[PDB]
């Protein structure tokens, strides 16, 4: 266009952009700043920093690039490089892993009042204090801080275009939420400065995570190892595979604490709640270890170095089976022969009163189980009920 | 050649790239929009986007590039720096990284009738959303949408491209047989484009690409799928074992670390968006399921199998169901010292009796565990044999449709 | 300095304009000679199906407008100007990996009194790869640096190979240029062709940057000592042990146990081998190949060993010893296998009958599980007898297909050419 | 009219931004810095790297921008973006990739007198030399070192910061805007001038300035999701000693089983601290004490299984030992009687070799208890003192120990 | 300064950068090169790069910037930015990962005289040829081969400053220690350019690894888990966990060989002593667990299907046990009598058997005590010899 080709050269002849475009330096350019989220690109929890691809739509007045539309050919919005007019330093505080300012030089939309909109875009890495005290269920609430670096709010004023950001063409995420957000404005006095007070616009989102992914990927694997750490009061001692069992669950939870402490950021602000149930599973683990161990030692004791104590048998032989409802416990040389006849008689009364002291303590030990086995199916399953305030069983 | 250098310093005296060129006010300019994939390099999974080697074919018109050949020896078109003239702010709109525009900034070709054909090269990466739910018998629907940043419907007017012979219009990305490497694990079904606008917003139109790609799961299959079946074969053998062999819980809890392993080194592969669970992580759940309940009731074979009299009581109904319905039905029917010696002897003879008797009761109890082992075998060998196949055939009926619908 | 002199008038009192093709006509054409120097092979990244390349790109053309009389001013034979004052062909890697299609360091060019103008640049290419991995790891790959000219059309520009004096004719040089002073040799990947080549697309036209290109071919092999040595030879033992776990009696009770690990360790070879290649579905690898069918043999043997100790652990009270399967494994396979081998006294009457009765039934119920002991012998010496020489076989077979797999001696196929630098054209 | 337009073109018109402002040839431009804090993003451990979001301030004095203010309408200071001026090259020497100078060049505020302020924001990644000697209860300190990249201490004279006469030596801190990592906890953040003293004046490199960090690791989480499963694991190695020695009882697949947990937790480890080879991590050293004794205890368990399933077969039971191990550690008719008194030496032939069976099993236990005894007190005293001494590391309490100041405002 | 802006106006006024710094095209630029270590960055083995960070000093005479300092104020030396100036085109010929030449144009200092100092950062990521032969004590020798890119050696020369780099501010590694380091002038020519000589300087630096994260997190478990290879041998059959420790160890060790070749490039040029030795130490194990199946088999051989070859009796029931000192080894009446007489019979058959049971469980005794010595005798030896 000759037309436009002209106003351009006009605009431009004599035009500094490294001057504030007020009429007088006693004024303050009114600069309206929108944020429009487009794509929450990834929330780091390791390094607790928030990707988000966004849009800084940035308004404002430039008096210096106004024209009169019927001397160039009634036109009356023109588009122009944002590096040749003056533009708002707008800067993230907050930023963690990018850049502070706008780095996209996209072009704006000069109007014949002057009145410009510029819409770049940016990527930004802000820093986000992520609370890994309820993960996977978690919510996130960390935030973008924007405000002009180098002015104070006597020489540019920035408002919101409103009171929340844009977020009309959001693409959905697939791991998290947008249960809300909203833009505040701060004034901020320094007691060094007190005349000149210091804008910011703080946006901030609610992201409530999905929890589907890390609930099949690790919770249902922990949980059923955590079953079956129990089963192992079920097993027969003759079978001789107890151990085989209990340290095949403590090897699993292991590995599985493993990718836990590979998943969280390592900040002691706040205990995860994963991390300390994978501790008390253990410690549930350990516990049975311990007192397998003690079972298998009771069943394989030997009568004729131990004898069974007096309270042992009233406890475990008169009293506890009877508790029980629901188990089926039950509750010449012709002399030389006879002497051999003899002898060999003597020996099997001795056998059979041995065989039935051992007997005895293979009684106790499966008692001991029994009552072990109910005890852990009771606290397992009260335990799997009751965590995260019982929203993994609501899921 | 210096006719060269004059017919350019005339075009460029007053020409201001910055000016989109309209004749008059009002004008729109027409803006023809093609792609060309001359390699589909990555879908990352993980951060859900799509890696491409593409030309961007655009066209359009440019008045004040306009000359007379007769008056310049005959030349008839230019090869000019593409910073030199005016151009479309045309980038990807849906790009992962923050790279919008271009990266090899290739001459346009400048004809002396206005014409502006430029085919500037670059590698994009793209956002897709990833549909995970047959993973890794998954088709994927990734889409390159592409307009104007700067300019709308008010200033131009974006269009297909045009064929070799400029007659028709190709609604689809343009595959160069010459330039085009195959991804070796995606095989391209469908490649329109369209043109699309917004009900809410008539200032809004670009032209998107679409991408309906197939995996090729072969790699999946070999190192996941058959180490699995595997596994799940010796998660049935277990009820084959007897009790008295010592090495059920080995075998089945091996099995069943076997299988954790091989589910938590899949969770590095497949996608960690929540919104499904890949047909592959649902076999892989079922059959660790199924393998921790073989370890259970192997546990309760075992237990059965231990049992005495001193110790258990069978109830009537074990007796009832184990000895004498299910066998029929699995096919597993099974001077004084002569006066003391002679005591001596009675008692040895009781003591005989009284183990007989045990003996038969204990094998009572280990007969009762032999059926249940039996019959827990055929169960779980039905039920990984139905649900496998259910699984795998769910998996297999999950083609793209004909009609891309785009 | 006379330079300082010529160079003001070739660039600033002739009006040079950059950005004009060096040709007195507008219908010439500017033939752009160009030839690859490779200073190191950096990598070969298979998951990522990469070629990094260190090279030194060689552009040979005539500018017209930058000759000179060497005898006008002082003796001057030659000049170094930066790219960014003259006209430079736009030569571009196509099917780069990374966003990089130039070179990396623009260095200057060297102009002769006649015109000729000499560009060698620096760079670091990384181009897609795509990668075999059928014989894996004695795999031999087909790289290719594809250059285009973007910038100007076949009836603007021409590339060309660079040609070569030897004795007075000139011949292309139609491959890879090694310089022994600038090379060094890749520890994992020998060189075993490196031809170039100048392809036309007939199928298309001179009026587009699509007809012409020059192609640097690399095939290499891999070296295999390093995979042989660490992953090979202890997967092929490991597997050995899975076969030798047929002579555990069954009285032992590590049968199940040395059979199952086994197969657990084959299971950590095939997952670390498939986290070295590209997730591909053109081809199984070798090695892949061999390890399914090592594990798949591994579970038949467990399942093999499960019946042995089902067999064994058979008694009268649950299972009778029938009259096929006593002759089967009992008198046949045994040697087809070659396998070894005054009322008191009437009560003391009637208790020392009974006792005597009942060790006689003791006793024949102890030989029918001897017999059940023996059958199950008898299967697992005939399962190793049938595994083991399939195991051994099977291992033979596909380590040594592997091996005899060799680079065709002569790239493209239907050229008897050798595009070797012994023996040019 | 905004006056600012010719006052800007008046200052930087006949200005040379390559020219350092030295009103004479001896003057030397005092240059001024102080670093603020707003948030300690992550210290990389396996690469060493401390990465922070700080706001550098630098100030000097440019006598060319000066100016009247009562010829401006009362102009005293104006907003120059700092390319268009001469600046300091104050870069950070210390940083792991290439970046010296700042993130952002924000504008330079210029006071009618030459005074510059320039507050530029930058995201720097320095090197922090680690020391794993007391991981995870170790404090690093950790280092920033500015310096000028252009100019010697003849053209530019670096010093810290002073308001009010006193020179700020400290990093600061604003708690308008600071985040707590929630790993490190800052204890000292003293700044100082420092001078390396075999160069001279010259040389660019003889004065900078350094801003310490000296930060303390919060050890709960590692504690918590590390050490206490170790120790858990690694205390079931005395179980051992309960199990029969005999076939069925599994002493040996506890143990073994333990010894690879502890392997496994080992490769843990190795992913949580740098590889550096100046010093073994505390949690290392444990780990390596605690498989040592595992396969002590593999070796035990072993001995106790050969001596408890001994036999006279095999071997003979020697009095000497039985006395240590078991009194200071713990026509027809004649056929029918041959017949019974054959089978009355058998049984009790075959009752003794039962007998001596028995008594090498009791042999057995007792070792079994003693070493039992030896061992939980050697896993007991080697946990204690290892995670005691780890709980014994404290932070300096000066920032420099000869010094007796606290370089705090 | 007002005299050091006219300095500067007067000396880059008619100064043309393209141009060599020759006062006749005939001479030949002379650039003192001097390169300074700052800290070895890293040194990536598998990629086999090299990454550092330097300062590569350089040095020259530029006759067209002199100026008298009496008609500048006194003036004699100046801060220049380098793009005002021509500089020379360095060039790192085996970047590998990084950048051919300077990147960060710095300032450089001007004498009066046109005397030029330039000591401008790199970080250069150069070509490393790693010697993986005694990994984890091995020392590598890799160097950074520095040259003119364009000129020749009549027209530019090179030379360096010191016959050695410049490590007076070199970091601490941690990983590495610099035992020798020095740097050599090379005349070259080349195939694209064979007219004339091309210079250039290779700056090589020796760096031996200090082995105590490799055995602290390798070596040692790997011998912690090689010796328990020998307990099998002492562990009695009768115990029912001989496989079990054997494969255990096995397993233990063939995961460590699988993380000790992560750790070093895939290159067949040389094999790693520590991998010949874990790979040795793996067939040792697999035979142990080979003759500790042939024990278990002998252990549980029935007397009835196996017969002990006389061989066998006289080798190792006379001759071993002999040997090896240090071990502690060694009407109805007449069904009753008749029934009473088979008793009797069974009991002899029943001890015969078992006396020959009791032969084969002390032939597998004497084997696997056999194996512990030589076992024994192994550790011993290798310990030896380590020491
Ligand atoms: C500044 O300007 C005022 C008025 O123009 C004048 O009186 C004064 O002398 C000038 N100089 C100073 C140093 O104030
Ligand atoms: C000399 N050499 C081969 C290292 C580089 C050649 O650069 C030129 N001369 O253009």
């Amino acid at each position: 266009s000759e037309h436009e080709t002209r106003l351009v050269a006009n605009l431009l002849e004599n035009y500094n952009k490294v001057i504030r475009p007020v009429e007088h330096h006693t004024h303050f350019v009114d600069i309206t700043v929108g944020l429009q989220l487009i794509q929450l690109i990834s929330v780091d929890e390791v390094n607790q920093i928030v990707e988000t691809n966004v849009r800084l739509r940035q308004q404002w007045i430039d008096v210096r690039l106004r024209w009169n539309p019927a001397d160039y050919g009634g036109i009356k919005k023109i588009r122009l490089p944002s590096d040749d007019v003056w533009l708002p330093d707008l800067v993230l505080y907050n930023n963690a892993d990018g850049d502070f300012a706008i780095v996209h030089m996209t072009k704006l939309l000069l109007d014949y009042t002057g009145k410009i909109m510029w819409t770049p875009p940016a990527i930004f890495k802000s820093y986000c204090e992520i609370i890994v005290t309820h993960f996977p269920f978690d919510q996130q609430n960390c935030t973008m801080k924007l405000g002009i670096w180098t002015y104070d709010g006597t020489k540019v004023s920035i408002s919101p275009e409103s009171d929340r950001p844009d977020l009309s063409t959001f693409m959905e995420s697939g791991e998290w939420v947008m249960k809300d957000y909203r833009g505040w404005k701060h004034w901020v006095y320094y007691t060094c400065c007190p005349d000149t007070p210091y804008l910011d616009i703080t946006y901030h989102f609610i992201m409530q995570r999905i929890p589907l992914y890390f609930v099949v990927n690790v919770i249902i694997p922990c949980l059923l190892f955590s079953f079956l750490t129990g089963l192992v009061f079920y097993l027969p001692t003759d079978s001789g595979e107890k151990m085989t069992l209990s340290i095949s669950v403590l090897l699993s939870l292991t590995v599985f604490l493993l990718v836990i402490v590979e998943l969280i950021p390592s900040t002691s602000s706040a205990v995860p709640l994963i991390g300390k149930y994978m501790l008390f599973t253990m410690i549930f683990v350990i516990s049975s270890i311990i007192i397998t161990v003690v079972v298998i030692n009771t069943h394989h004791r030997s009568p004729s170095t131990h004898t069974m104590p007096q309270w042992v048998r009233k406890i475990f032989i008169d009293t506890i089976p009877n508790v029980m409802f629901f188990s089926t416990m039950k509750r010449p040389d012709v002399k030389s022969a006879i002497e051999g006849v003899k002898y060999i008689a003597e020996h099997m009364k001795s056998d059979e009163e041995s065989s039935n002291a051992a007997e005895e303590w293979k009684y106790v030990a499966m008692v001991i189980d029994h009552i072990l086995l109910c005890v852990f199916m009771l606290i397992c399953i009260i335990g799997t009920v009751s965590v995260f305030a019982g929203r993994l069983i609501e899921l | 050649s210096v006719m060269e250098d004059t017919l350019l310093s005339v075009l460029f005296e007053t020409y201001n790239p910055k000016v989109r060129p309209a004749q008059t006010v009002g004008d729109k300019v027409t803006v023809r929009v093609g792609l060309t994939l001359t390699n589909l390099l990555i879908l990352n999974e993980k951060i859900e986007e799509m890696t491409t080697n593409v030309f961007l074919n655009l066209a359009w018109t440019d008045y004040r590039l306009q000359w007379d050949p007769a008056a310049y020896e005959g030349i008839k078109d230019l090869r000019i720096p593409s910073s030199d003239v005016w151009q479309p702010d045309i980038v990807l709109m849906n790009n992962n990284d923050g790279s919008f525009e271009i990266t090899l900034h290739v001459n346009v070709l400048v004809q002396h009738t206005g014409a502006v054909s430029w085919q500037p090269s670059a590698i994009y990466r793209s956002s897709c959303t990833i549909k995970v739910m047959y993973f890794p018998f998954d088709w994927q629907n990734c889409t390159m949408v592409f307009k104007s940043y700067t300019y709308d419907t008010s200033e131009v007017t974006l269009q297909h491209a045009l064929d070799a012979k400029g007659e028709r219009e190709v609604k689809e990305i343009v595959i160069n047989k010459d330039a085009f490497t195959e991804n070796g694990q995606w095989s391209i079904e469908h490649k329109p484009s369209r043109k699309n606008w917004r009900s809410d917003d008539p200032s809004y139109e670009d032209v998107t690409f679409y991408l309906i790609i197939q995996r090729k799961p072969l790699f999946y299959i070999v190192y996941t799928i058959i180490p699995c079946i595997l596994i799940s074969i010796l998660a049935i053998l277990v009820f084959y074992l007897p009790p008295d062999a010592g090495e059920k819980m080995s075998l089945s809890i091996s099995a069943l670390l076997a299988v954790t392993v091989f589910l938590l080194l899949l969770a590095d592969k497949v996608p960690e968006t929540s919104l499904s669970v890949p047909i592959i992580i649902r076999y892989l759940m079922f059959i660790m399921i199924l393998v921790a309940f073989s370890v259970i009731l192997s546990v309760v074979v075992l237990n059965l199998h231990h049992r005495s009299p001193n110790t258990h009581t069978m109830p009537n109904w074990i007796r009832q169901i184990f000895i004498e319905t299910l066998p029929p039905f699995l096919w597993i029917q099974r001077p004084q010292d002569l006066k003391e010696a002679v005591e001596a002897i009675k008692y040895i003879a009781e003591q005989l009796e009284s183990a007989s008797e045990f003996d038969d009761l204990k094998k009572d109890w280990q007969y009762v565990a032999m059926v249940a082992d039996r019959l827990f075998l055929y169960v779980f060998f039905v039920i990984c044999s139905i649900g496998t196949f259910s699984i795998f055939l769910d998996a297999s009926h999950n083609v793209p449709p004909d009609n891309p619908f785009a | 300095n006379e330079e300082e002199r010529l160079i003001n008038d070739l660039l600033i009192v002739n009006k040079y304009n950059k950005h004009v093709r060096p040709v007195k006509h507008n219908n010439e054409v500017v033939n752009i000679a160009l030839s690859l120097t490779l200073s190191n092979l950096i990598s070969l990244k298979e998951t990522d199906e990469t070629l990094t390349s260190n090279v030194w790109m060689d552009h040979a053309w005539y500018d017209h407008r930058l000759t000179w009389n060497a005898s006008e001013y002082s003796d001057i034979s030659i000049l170094r100007l930066p790219p960014e004052l003259v006209w430079i062909p736009d030569i571009v890697l196509q099917n780069n990996n990374d966003g990089q299609y130039h070179v990396a360091y623009f260095c200057n060019v060297l102009v002769r009194p006649n015109g000729y103008v000499t560009w060698l640049p620096p760079a670091i290419f990384r181009s897609s790869c795509p990668i075999n991995v059928l014989y894996f790891p004695f795999d031999w790959q087909n790289c290719s640096l594809k250059f285009t000219a973007l910038n100007y059309d076949a009836n603007e520009i021409t590339m060309d190979l660079m040609t070569d004096t030897i004795d007075g004719k000139d011949y292309p040089i139609e491959w890879i240029i090694i310089d022994p002073e600038a090379f060094t040799e890749n520890g994992e990947w020998e060189i075993i062709h490196k031809p170039a080549k100048k392809n036309i697309y007939p199928d298309k036209f001179p009026n587009g940057t699509n007809y012409q290109d020059v192609t640097f071919y690399l095939i290499i092999r891999r070296k295999p000592l390093f995979y042989v040595i660490n992953f090979i030879t202890p997967c092929v033992l490991i597997s050995f042990l899975a076969s030798l776990a047929f002579y555990l009696p069954a009285e032992s009770g590590e049968k199940m146990s040395t059979a199952i690990s086994v197969l657990l360790a084959q299971a950590v070879f095939l997952l670390l081998t498939s986290q070295r290649l590209p997730e591909t579905a053109l081809a199984v690898p070798l090695i892949g190949k061999y390890l399914m069918f090592i594990m798949s043999l591994v579970t038949g043997v467990i399942v093999n060993c499960g019946i042995v100790l089902n067999f064994h652990f058979r008694t009268p009270s649950t299972h009778v010893l029938s009259t096929r399967v006593k002759q089967i494994f009992l008198e046949k396979l045994p040697r087809i296998l070659h396998m070894s081998r005054h009322d008191e006294i009437k009560s003391g009457i009637d208790s020392t009958n009974y006792i005597v009765k009942q060790i006689k039934e003791k006793n024949a119920y102890d030989e029918e599980v001897g017999n059940w002991n023996l059958v199950g012998q008898t299967i697992d010496r005939l399962s190793m007898f049938i595994i083991t020489p399939v195991m051994v076989l099977g291992t033979i077979f596909i380590f040594v297909m592997g091996n005899f797999n060799h680079p065709p001696a002569k790239p493209f196929e239907g050229d008897p050419f050798d595009y070797s630098s012994d023996h040019p054209r | 009219e905004n006056e600012e337009g010719r006052l800007i073109e008046k200052l930087l018109g006949d200005y040379d931004k390559r020219i350092i402002p030295a009103k004479t040839l001896d003057h030397i431009i005092d240059v001024t810095l102080k670093l603020t804090l707003t948030n300690l993003i992550s210290l990389n451990e396996k690469e060493e790297a401390l990465t922070t979001n700080v706001w550098i301030e630098i100030q000097w004095n440019d006598y060319r921008l000066s100016w009247n203010t009562s010829e401006y309408e009362g102009i005293d200071l104006v907003r120059i973006p700092s390319e268009l001026l001469w600046l300091p090259d104050v870069v950070l020497e210390n940083n792991v990739d290439g970046q010296f100078e700042v993130a952002y060049y924000a504008n330079v505020l210029v006071y009618n007198d030459g005074s510059m302020y320039w507050l530029p924001p930058a995201i720097y990644r320095s090197t922090c030399p680690i020391a794993v000697t007391y991981f995870p209860f170790d404090w690093q300190n950790c280092s920033l070192v500015f310096r000028s990249q252009t100019y010697n201490a003849h053209e530019v004279n670096l010093q810290l910061s002073a308001e009010e006469g006193e020179a700020v030596e400290w990093i600061h801190i604003d708690p308008e805007d600071f985040t707590e990592n929630g790993e490190w906890t800052i204890r000292h953040r003293p700044a100082k001038k420092n001078y390396n003293w075999q160069l001279t004046k010259d040389d660019t490199d003889f004065q900078e300035i350094i801003f310490f960090l000296i930060i303390q690791r919060k050890p709960l989480f590692y504690i918590i999701n590390i050490i206490a499963p170790c120790v858990l694991i690694s205390s079931l190695v005395v179980l051992v000693y309960f199990l029969p020695a005999q076939a069925g009882g599994q002493k040996c697949t506890l143990s073994i089983s333990v010894l690879l947990a502890q392997t496994i937790f080992l490769f843990l480890i190795a992913q949580k601290v740098p590889e550096t080879s100046l010093n073994v991590p505390l949690i290392g050293k444990y780990l390596i004490f605690v498989m040592f004794v595992s396969m002590l205890i593999v070796m035990n368990c072993v001995i106790v299984l050969n001596v408890s399933l001994r036999t006279p077969n095999t071997h003979s039971l020697s009095e000497k030992i039985k006395h240590l191990f078991l009194g200071f550690l713990p026509p027809e008719i004649k056929s029918c009687v041959e017949a019974c008194n054959f089978i009355a030496k058998s049984t009790k032939e075959q009752n003794d070799s039962g007998s001596e069976n028995e008594n090498w099993v009791l042999i057995g236990k007792v070792i079994d208890k003693a070493c039992f005894w030896i061992a939980l007190l050697l896993f007991s005293i080697g946990t204690l003192a290892i995670f005691l001494t780890g709980h014994f590391n404290q932070v300096p309490e000066f920032p420099f120990p000869g010094d007796p100041r606290k370089y705090v405002p």
